[PDB]
RNA sequence: AGGACCGAACCGACUAAUGUCGAAAAAUUAGCGGAUGACUUGUGGCUGGGGGUGAAAGGCCAAUCAAACCGGGAGAUAGCU
RNA sequence: GCUCGCCGGAAGACCAAGGGUUCCUGUCCAACGUUAAUCGGGGCAGGGUGAGUCGACCCCUAAGGCGAGGCCGAAAGGCGUAGUCGAUGGGAAACAGGUUAAUAUUCCUGUACUUGGUGUUACUGCGAAGGGGGGACGGAGAAGGCUAUGUUGGCCGGGCGACGGUUGUCCCGGUUUAAGCGUGUAGGCUGGUUUUCCAGGCAAAUCCGGAAAAUCAAGGCUGAGGCGUGAUGACGAGGCACUACGGUGCUGAAGCAACAAAUGCCCUGCUUCCAGGAAAAGCCUCUAAGCAUCAGGUAACAUCAAAUCGUACCCCAAACCGACACAGGUGGUCAGGUAGAGAAUACCAAGGCGCUUGAGAGAACUCGGGUGAAGGAACUAGGCAAAAUGGUGCCGUAACUUCGGGAGAAGGCACGCUGAUAUGUAGGUGAGGUCCCUCGCGGAUGGAGCUGAAAUCAGUCGAAGAUACCAGCUGGCUGCAACUGUUUAUUAAAAACACAGCACUGUGCAAACACGAAAGUGGACGUAUACGGUGUGACGCCUGCCCGGUGCCGGAAGGUUAAU
RNA sequence: AAUUCCUUGUCGGGUAAGUUCCGACCUGCACGAAUGGCGUAAUGAUGGCCAGGCUGUCUCCACCCGAGACUCAGUGAAAUUGAACUCGCUGUGAAGAUGCAGUGUACCCGCGGCAAGACGGAAAGACCCCGUGAACCUUUACUAUAGCUUGACACUGAACA
RNA sequence: CUUUAAUGUUUGAUGUUCUAACGUUGACCCGUAAUCCGGGUUGCGGACAGUGUCUGGUGGGUAGUUUGACUGGGGCGGUC
RNA sequence: CGCGGGGUGGAGCAGCCUGGUAGCUCGUCGGGCUCAUAACCCGAAGGUCGUCGGUUCAAAUCCGGCCCCCGCAACCA
């Protein structure tokens, strides 16, 4: 939920924390963990590759099954489980077969209800089949650009893919974007729009609230001499100069897009 | 005050010892100019 | 519960005197500010000279920084003293 | 040696680090000590560091380093897989007493424990770089039971005391005991057991996980401390005995109860919240390729082994770092008594010292301070410095407001001691006795003893009762910044920086961007409720007009236009 | 007004006295709606003003207690320094004289003191200027260049509309 | 000569299809317990992308320098 | 102290630059449409081109004095 805190102190006038009343509030599942030692933003040579990183408390990296392999077998979900690693929240859902699998909760699944993976699988948000198969007109998301990665689309909390077309091989999608890529029909998408579509309600107030993040303070470019940046300098504060990056690039106003070995698929252009 | 030299064994060592010199293509470039000027104290040791 | 209130160990350094060839190549004394937090800290690593780091002062990188130190260009050049 | 005085959550007693004989003993005085010096951290010489249980080496990992092939790069070299290294991490096991001029959880006496090898006897199937469990973990808060430890009392031993009382409710000293074992409480956790089956655990599997049955309600795991044992042992005040007059030998009374109570332990707990809280090995266990007159494993017993290195001393300082015997900086454990909420602080205990120049003088002047008539900021850049306010409970408390605050607002009343309510109350804890019992560290009950706020009343002492140390100045207007915080270390600590929030914009993932001549990485093992760039800077009301110039984006018909 | 040159603007309030401050008048040299405008509870070792309180800050300081200063015994530096038998005044002079001229005055030598001078001492002025010096930084100063981007060629071929 | 028309022939620019070049930070297997990689199958793209040579544009992100003198001190101004 | 541009009917601008011919909207006077004005439609007049001198087949034009206006300047320790 988004619980409103009531002002006690003048940091907590401005905390809201989105707490799910349904969360396991114990130790989670061991077995599908796996520990993330934080890189601090560095290369392999050292030097950092982008700010804004390194700090926060630990986190340990919870193997998470997006893949979503097995078919033709029935599931169960126990309980809805929280982890550091995300903006929604896994499940720890367990198959007929004795494996216990985390995926990403779907919008309306409680911990009780059945999933199951495969070309079988009837409509309820969370099964894992084809697109052909899929009814179009409908929601997916956890979709891939060719079977056998996982799914990469609308991964995050609240986001959602709507399937425009399945002209021959390829279907269409309009992403949350508005960008629209077509996708080789043989892809495997779970259905159901992600769950916990609370997060962008979530507001700090701390300063620390982004510091137990791992994210460090953002400076601005106003205040720094130009030896270190292409911006800063001035007695009578100026700003003075086009709105450059620390690079001279063209910000506010400079589309970067540049691969073309992938142009062929960008249907509409982000509106 | 904070005087600029706490002295600790093991950063030394590893930072100016024999092994931590000799595993550089410029390392063995010291123990050249060391024994050019045929220095007894090449290295920090004992 | 709290970047919550007072205030020790701890950390810092706002005001003033003493000191300025000093006790000391930035300290003591008497009051101060935070002190469960964006906290402090021991130990052990990574990132480096036109690069590192930066809650951004052009501060810091061994008392030395608008470009550290050592040696080699180099006995540089000097219409200057 | 007798006093004085100092600190006493330290200027004390021990360790890591770092030094390197500075420790102890004898001798010596030129040089070192800011002085003298038969003294010493100085010279010369001798001695001293004794480990299966301490730490490390060792086993196994983190960040990260290096890195066979491999990928890549003029060369050098860079990255990195398998592996191999790396603690401040996890992993086996000991305490007391005595002794030395100097070292001892190491030596000696006594009492215990641990991991392996060979052998003996009786049984049984064992066996991986492969799997599972365990190891294995977060912040904060409050509670219950105890311990380290202290106090009073009882008892024992001595004294009854150089100026008045002192055989008494008087005074002083002691009243100490671990590791392990047995028991296994308070407490916490969790439903056990039996049968069958199964696309699961890269394979197998009796181990784990899952789905249905079955019987019964507990079994099991874990667990500070107490209690016995350890221990008719050790130690122990004071005597008894010889003095090289430094100390040694001998002997040895009492050795418990009650209350108070930790930041120590149970707790690697519990409730709860959020930022969501290592890894591997040791260990237990299942089996593969296989090997079964075997090899090995389980249990009991005898015996052997436990190597090497560190081990002295200093360790909040004359031995570390600061050129110095330097008013400075330096992590962790232990940390008594009374008052006090407290580790503040004051005075003392244990213990260690008086700081390695002093003796006279008491002028100006300088510094550290006390007090001061009358006025009380007239000082001055300015209430800077000094002064004063300063503690507990209760009463009372405005403008304004985001209805949390403001606020401990301002401003006030009572505070000592003695007696009484009551031969010290409410409260806390709690033996004996009694009963019961699925008999143990039991449950109710019962009340001796001990410990111990506060409120009221009466009386009395002084000028003053938070009488000392310690310990807020307050009210009002207003500029700015929201707030805590951060920074010019070594002249600027704020209005600067950050901040959460908001806005624009880039990125559809081999993502942009960024380091890197490349590979490879971070971004992120995240993917649009997301990530990077920029601007402003909580919250409230709002955020207009201009597309000329510059930049950017979109569209390209045409003019012009490089190489070819 | 952290912004208003002029200026101590004008008016009202606070004082006996207000270049500050508080509230307004708009004549804004030269505020302005994200280099955000106007407010804003709380917070503030923040800037400015005022009142009460309290005091030696002040009227004007006074005494006393300690640590130095003064003396003795021991130890024993330092910046600096051309050479010295090293007075004031008037004037002159590389233009402010201890040293030259005239003149007044002054026994020789120490201690304790205070600081006007010896243009005292420390820093080959950090300010102005110069060097066809340097150093970074800026950009629509000149020329190159990393990177991005366009196209031709090569790796790169086969067929038809 | 201009306008035009069928064809042979010589080249270019687009559209589409295809697979061998190539790419593949897709699946899977083996080397091999090994997320590097190589190769083998298969899937997906496709003569694109990418790299080299030459070239136009942009370009203070990076680099090397310039930035006058006389002047009753300099600067402004003025002048040569 | 200086530099650049400008000064044109009642108001404001053209023409100047590259030398003959002096234009536009409103306004002033009058007529008309409406009952009146405005507005609107139509016509004419209105300009020593700040001033004088110089020179040129033409002086508003090219140039030199004097007066007036706008911006910057009143500087560095």
């Amino acid at each position: 939920a988004v619980v409103k805190c009531k002002p006690t102190s003048p940091g907590r006038r401005h905390v809201v924390k989105v707490v799910n009343p349904e969360l396991h509030k114990g130790k989670p599942f061991a077995p599908l963990l796996e520990k993330n030692s934080k890189s601090g933003g560095r290369n392999n040579n050292g030097r950092i590759t982008t700010r804004h990183i390194g700090g926060g408390h630990k986190q340990a990296y919870r193997i998470v099954d997006f893949k979503r392999n097995k078919d033709g077998i029935p599931a169960v979900v126990e309980r809805l489980e929280y982890d550091p690693n995300r903006s929604a929240n896994i499940a720890l859902v367990l198959y007929k077969d004795g494996e216990r699998r985390y995926i990403l909760a779907p919008k309306g699944l409680k911990a009780g209800d059945q999933i199951q993976s495969g070309v079988d699988a009837a409509i309820k948000p969370g099964n894992t089949l084809p697109m052909r198969n899929i009814p179009v007109g409908s929601t997916v998301h956890n979709v891939e650009m060719k079977p056998g990665k996982g799914g990469q689309l609308a991964r995050s909390a609240g986001t959602y893919v709507q399937i425009v077309a399945r002209d021959g091989a390829y279907v269409t999608l309009r992403l949350r974007s508005g960008e629209m890529r077509k996708v080789e029909a043989d892809c495997r998408a779970t259905l159901g729009e992600v769950g916990n579509a609370e997060h962008m309600l979530r507001v700090l107030g701390k300063a620390g609230a982004a510091r137990w993040r791992g994210v460090r303070p953002t400076v601005r470019g106003t205040a720094m001499n130009p030896v270190d940046h292409p911006h800063g300098g001035g007695e009578g504060r100026n700003f003075g100069k086009h709105p450059v990056t620390p690079w001279g690039v063209q910000t506010k106003g400079k589309k970067t897009r540049s691969n073309k070995r992938t142009d062929k698929f960008i249907v509409r252009r982000r509106s | 005050m904070k005087r600029t030299f706490q002295p600790s064994v093991l950063k030394r060592n590893r930072s100016h010892g024999f092994r931590a010199r000799m595993a550089t293509k410029n390392g063995r470039q010291v123990l050249a100019r060391r024994r050019a000027k045929g220095r007894a104290r090449l290295t920090v040791s004992k």
